[PDB]
């Protein structure tokens, strides 16, 4: 008994420590977030106003002379709204690749959670172990003590 | 980030026609997938708060 | 401050009194866009926050 004792006393202290140690590692998953949540939030300065706010820039001029460019100048308008519009495209795409990364690391939390809840209910069964093992050790004491 | 995420697919959408296309078939769907499922979350963790 | 937009917006610099009747009010209409839809977006953060 006392051999089962010592063997499951320090079969639960590894596990301890262990579920420690995933506690640790998934706390580290939620630190390794912020760069993304960061980097998304300071991408995130266009909203259903400022695609206006970049469409009217672009309609903007300088120079005019009333003749000799009806379209000369509107290569410039056309292009440079297909570099705000691609500008949006390629943020997105990553805004996209980050999203999917946060899916990654949620995926991470959510396994190392489940470990967490079984190594846990594992834990609490060996917590039902060794008490009834210290217990019947005491019942063993008091029952010297009755002898 | 749901609210982030509405807002980012919206710009995606209101840019051009493709631009369009692509973001409201993608997140067009993703938000209201996203959004239900996230709701349903609501509901799991109020009816623990209700257990 | 929203008239204290739209009086710089209705300045100007270069003149010529003919040949841009609307050409340089243009620029006067997409300026007063910008302003209202820099007060839109900013009102839009401001309500979500």
């Amino acid at each position: 008994t006392d051999k089962v004792l010592q063997a499951e006393q320090l079969r639960q202290k590894q596990l301890t420590e262990d579920i420690a140690t995933k506690e640790l590692e998934r706390k580290e998953i939620e630190k390794k977030r912020d760069k993304i949540i960061e980097a998304l939030d300071v991408i995130r300065e266009h909203n259903l106003v400022d695609a206006f706010k970049d469409l009217i820039p672009t309609g903007e001029n300088l120079s005019e002379l009333d003749l000799a460019k009806p379209e000369i100048e509107l290569l410039k308008q056309s292009l440079e709204i297909t570099k705000k519009l691609l500008g949006q495209f390629s943020e997105g795409l990553k805004y996209i690749d980050l999203t999917d990364a946060r899916k990654k690391l949620d995926n991470q939390i959510d396994t190392a959670s489940t470990r967490l809840t079984e190594l846990n209910r594992q834990l609490e069964q060996s917590e039902k172990l060794i008490a009834g093992v210290n217990a019947v050790i005491k019942i063993d004491q008091e029952k010297s003590a009755v002898v | 980030d749901y609210d982030k995420f509405v807002g980012l697919s919206f710009t995606g959408a209101i840019g051009g026609i493709i631009a369009m296309a692509i973001t409201g078939g993608i997140f067009g769907a993703k938000a209201e997938n996203a959004r239900k499922e996230k709701n349903a979350l609501i509901s799991e963790v109020a009816e623990l708060e209700s257990k």
